[PDB]
């Protein structure tokens, strides 16, 4: 077809995109945020939070942010006659950076930091500490 | 028999029926002669709603907004409305199901099921049947459980507290002790 | 004109044919009046009670074979008078009870034969409140638009497809929430319309009145209304009319036609009526 | 956090996403709440002779439980 | 299909109803103890 | 008689209608949850591709585990029955080599196909699941209790979506932790896991598991309102032909009840 | 329309139950016959329902005594039945009625002459059936 990068952003409730034609798609890795682009390594990848950020062959200079809670990454290598590289980015809830607020955010981060002052368990610590990971990231990705 | 200027005679004549059939002529006939009308049912008997009377065969000449005013005229409609909407829903629920109805259809038949046993009542020579007291239920009463049950100040009580009681009270009471009784 | 039980067979056999004569001197003398026979039914059954006991030969059901000619030599002189004989008329109603809802008996099946036309009513809608509680569905009338003004015609000839196809859809009221648009509109628009055909016992209505609350139902401006509401809808926007658009009225009783500029006064004090006045839904 | 802690990442995934979720826009965020409403009904056995039965609406007590 | 259909109604109100009852009777003294005798 | 041709007529007319109506209900329905299908089968099959380069032998010995997945109303075909047949050959066919067997189920009907015969085998079932549309019910939680109650061996049954008009009953030999440990993952060695393969494959393994779960029960549930509408057509076409049969009866039954009732009134006129 | 003026009182006391269990178990049985999943409160509506109906069939030309009647039903309502299989009740009923008929004269005799059941013989009966299932064995 062509020697672009076959993007497919997909979670459960929704399909933003299919084959959709990129140039390059920002993710937020577990490790640190990483581009992808044509001709990458195949690998896989696990995301933390934060926002996603599609740039197509068309745009070149414009954007398209997506904020994802957690999932995967998967990028597969081309095949030898479709001459196009195709990449997967899989969220378990995948919201638009223009659907988000930060009064509620805070509102819920100061609801968490109130559940977790009991800190007695693994898991409630845990989560207080994800939530405050997460919550954070969505206030700096909001507008 | 007649009321005349001289005196009044009200009577009340029992009316067999064969075979549950009311196009017979000797019924069919005597419809038109009565000025109040009561039609004993056994699908409702067969329920254990004694008096088994039918409320979407019953009729009256006096059920005016005029003779009886507009709380007891529409309350009375509004009861009959509730019964034939519950009425019309028993083949959804015999091929379907309780799951395919929407809230407000359950709701319906919550309350349609709460007239059904709040209009039994038991009788005080019944006593040699049923073992229960008997009871004498005023019209204002009935008016006021009646409204209060289709406005849904009772949904939260069940139903088996209806089918012998006389009165909201009781009906109360008897979901007070079941529920008691239940821990 | 009464025949009661206590008066013999003869009396209620003959009692309809007086009300026929005394209906003839105002159908020849050119005035017009309407006869309303009440349980034609005990007519018939009167005339058996004389056949059984003349020792008439019986037919089924044991009423003789006079029966159709009987309603028919009755009901054939209700006619309408051409202007050489006084330009006279003579309406009538006669009611039947049936015992079960068939229609397919003997008096039943020689009436319908005799009649031209037929207001069935039925007993399940007398309780879900709608009443009068006229099928409109079998009832029918032969003579149809060519007995109604143009006003009332301008919104039956709507509303008649309106409730044929709200008749189409109605077992789908128990599911429109699981169902897409074009098909609850249908639903909306059936139920506005079935709350608003019902009245009250001792109170009826003009046409011009009819007309233009049939206009209100028709054009839409009671779907997003709550149905329960309608009851009151309907009488303020009578008591606002008759008391100031009164000219409208006459306009529509005096013309018998709804022109564009009676059609746009009419949007106007609807909206008006709206705009003072607030509703549920 | 949560191989140490005893828990999922199917677990972590949900209960953030839900907090994702309550940190919307309430016209977006009320076709989200609605979508991701809980209904199950648990049922335990044991060589048949059902030990219990539970209901969940919620997620942090349906994975609790 | 008459007595059929009718049983099965009558069957599957009874155990919605019986369920929806002991849920009330459960939670009734709750959200209402001026009725609870006990309290009284 | 005449009485019982006409409730049956008033009955079986009343079915019809309601019967219509439902198949019109269940149309939209199954427009919907096609809709759903085309929107979630892609966050799903990506994962299962991917894990399913492991090839998973289906003759393995060890504590099988089979999800047997079915609805909870009924008029849906026969669609639950195919998969309790399916259920039925599985433990029949894994229980002579001597693997216990564990029975996961979703929906009622799986329960009251499988309890008189394999009642003795249940561990956890669940239902009321699709009252609301289906990831109201998350597959995450099913994929972790079936982590905590970790099997040797998983097998999953349902429904394949073919089209409106055809579906198919599959089993999913699913790859399990002891089945991870016994392979080095060779195959994956291609991939370049941003973590380490062994800090991610825990991770991974869990949303396999719920991918796996939400892509078969979205068939199923495809699948049940295909046979729910069809069933639909096939009650409305025998309404109609018992319909014109009690129309017959009911005519004759009218004639022979007009000519005695005639007969009758004849011979006790001419008995004078 | 005689009814319980027709009917001492210690069948009164069993039979009024009999009648509410089988009414139950009438309106209830036809939607359970499906399949369904039911709670154990309607379980045992069904299984006392079934128990009762397995009770009252007898052979023909084998009538029984008042007092043996009131025993049978006695241990069909207080539930020593339930568990029990329903094909098994109808030699459960044979053997319990040979037993109380070598063993337990005196309860007979007192059911037949005072016509009731106090709480002596409550005890007497409930202990004799204890007794009964202890010697015997069922399926259940």
């Amino acid at each position: 077809f062509k020697n672009q990068l076959l993007l497919t952003l997909s979670s459960p409730s929704e399909a933003i995109y299919v084959r959709t034609p990129v140039r390059s798609v920002t993710v937020p890795g577990s490790e640190g945020a990483m581009t992808m682009t044509n001709g990458h390594s195949q690998t896989v990848a696990r995301l933390k939070a934060g926002e996603i950020i599609v740039r197509k062959g068309e745009t070149g200079d414009e954007v398209e942010r997506f904020f994802l809670s957690d999932g995967f990454v998967l990028f597969k290598s081309p095949e030898d006659d479709s001459g196009c590289c195709t990449a997967e980015v899989l969220g378990v809830e995948v919201v638009p950076v223009s659907m988000l607020d930060k009064e509620s955010a805070a509102t819920a981060l100061q609801e968490l930091l109130q559940q977790g002052a009991g800190a007695t368990d693994e898991w409630t610590k845990a989560r207080t500490l994800l939530g405050q990971e997460l919550l954070s990231s969505v206030i700096r990705a909001a507008p | 028999i007649t009321t005349t200027k001289k005196g009044s005679i009200t009577s009340v004549q029992a009316v067999y029926v064969p075979a549950d059939d009311l196009t017979d002529p000797a019924p069919a006939t005597t419809f038109a002669h009565l000025d109040a009308t009561t039609v004993l049912s056994r699908q409702i008997a067969e329920l254990g709603i004694y008096p088994a009377v039918d409320p979407l065969d019953s009729t009256s000449r006096m059920l005016a907004p005029e003779i009886v005013g507009q709380e007891h005229y529409d309350t009375a409609r509004a009861t009959q409305k509730l019964l034939q909407d519950y009425k019309s829903l028993q083949d959804i629920i015999a091929i379907l199901g309780m799951d395919e109805l929407s809230e407000e259809d359950k709701l319906v038949v919550s309350r349609a099921r709460k007239i059904q046993r709040f209009l039994s009542q038991p009788f005080t020579v019944a006593e040699v049947f049923t073992g229960k007291p008997g009871r004498f239920v005023e019209l204002p009463e009935t008016i006021k459980s009646a409204q209060t049950i289709l406005r849904g100040e009772c949904d939260d009580l069940p139903e088996m507290a209806f089918y012998m009681c006389g009165g909201l009270e009781e009906v109360r009471s008897k979901a007070v002790k079941m529920a008691q009784e239940a821990a | 004109v009464a025949a009661t039980a206590s008066e013999a067979a003869p009396l209620q056999f003959l009692a309809p044919y007086s009300g026929c004569a005394m209906g003839e001197w105002f159908r020849d003398s050119g005035r017009h009046c309407v006869i309303i026979y009440d349980d034609l039914s005990k007519q018939a059954t009167a005339y058996r009670q004389m056949s059984l006991l003349l020792r008439r030969p019986p037919g089924r059901e044991a009423y003789p074979g006079d029966v159709f000619y009987l309603h028919s030599r009755l009901l054939e002189r209700a006619a309408k008078m051409g202007d050489k004989s006084g330009g006279g008329s003579l309406t009538a109603l006669p009611v039947i009870e049936t015992q079960a809802g068939d229609v397919s008996a003997y008096i039943p099946t020689n009436v319908i034969s005799i009649t031209d036309g037929q207001i069935f009513l039925e007993t399940e809608l007398f309780y879900k409140g709608i009443r009068p509680a006229i099928n409109v569905g079998l009832s029918v009338s032969r003579v149809g638009s060519a007995a109604q003004v143009k006003a009332m015609k301008q919104v039956a000839g709507t509303m008649k497809l309106e409730l044929a196809q709200y008749r189409e859809v109605a077992a789908f009221a128990q599911f429109g929430s699981d169902l897409d648009a074009s098909t609850r509109q249908l639903l909306t628009r059936g139920t506005a319309l079935t709350e608003l055909l019902k009245q009250r016992q001792y109170s009826p209505m003009k046409n011009s009145v009819q007309v233009c609350v049939l206009y209100c139902g028709v054009k839409g401006y009671l779907d997003p209304l709550d149905p329960k509401e309608i009851s009151r809808f309907e009488s303020l926007f009578i008591d606002y009319i008759n008391a100031n658009h009164q000219d409208i009225l006459k306009t529509i009783e005096t013309e018998k036609e709804l022109s564009e500029k009676t059609e746009a006064k009419l949007r106007a004090a609807v909206d008006e009526f709206v705009a003072m006045n607030e509703f549920k839904k | 956090m949560w191989r140490s802690s005893g828990v999922s990442f199917t677990r972590y995934a949900s209960e953030m996403a839900a907090l994702l979720r309550q940190c919307l826009k309430e016209p977006y965020r009320t076709q989200a709440m609605q979508r991701n409403q809980i209904h199950l009904k648990e049922t335990v056995y044991q060589q048949g002779q059902v030990l219990t039965r539970e209901t969940f609406n919620d997620i942090k007590k349906a994975f609790e439980a | 299909s008459v007595k059929f259909m009718d049983q099965k109604r009558s069957g599957e109100e009874t155990v919605y109803f019986k369920k929806e009852d002991e849920a009330l009777l459960r939670n009734l003294l709750a959200n209402h103890p001026e009725y609870d005798p006990k309290y009284s | 008689d005449l009485k019982i041709v006409a409730a049956r007529m008033k009955s079986v007319k009343s079915i019809q209608k309601i019967t219509k109506a439902m198949k019109m209900v269940a149309a939209s329905k199954l427009r919907m949850d096609q809709r759903r299908l085309e929107n979630g089968l892609p966050f799903a099959t990506p994962v299962q591709k991917l894990v399913q380069r492991i090839p998973v032998d289906p003759k393995e010995k060890g504590t099988l585990a089979v999800l047997a997945l079915s609805s909870d109303k009924g008029l849906c075909g026969g669609v639950n029955s195919f998969v309790a047949k399916q259920a039925r050959i599985v433990i029949k066919e894994n229980e002579m080599a001597g693997n216990a067997v564990q029975v996961y189920g979703v929906g009622d009907k799986i329960r009251s196909a499988l309890q008189r015969t394999f009642g003795d085998r249940f561990k956890r079932i669940m239902t009321e699941v699709t009252r609301f549309p289906w990831n109201f019910g998350q597959a995450c939680i099913i994929a972790d209790r079936l982590m905590q109650d970790n099997p040797a061996r998983l097998m999953v049954i349902y429904n394949h979506f073919k089209s409106a008009v055809a579906y198919d009953t599959l089993t999913l030999n699913v790859l399990t932790p002891t089945q991870a440990a016994q392979s080095a993952k060779e195959q994956l060695n291609t991939f370049e896991f941003e973590p380490e393969k062994t800090d991610v494959w825990k991770d991974l393994q869990d949303f396999y598991y719920a991918c796996t779960v939400f892509g078969c029960m979205l068939d199923n549930i495809a699948s049940e309102q295909s046979a729910r509408m069809s069933a639909m057509d096939n009650a409305s076409t025998n309404a109609g032909e018992m319909i014109s049969s009690l129309t017959l009866r009911y005519n004759r039954a009218r004639q022979a009840k007009i000519t005695t009732e005639l007969v009758e009134i004849i011979s006790g006129a001419n008995a004078l």
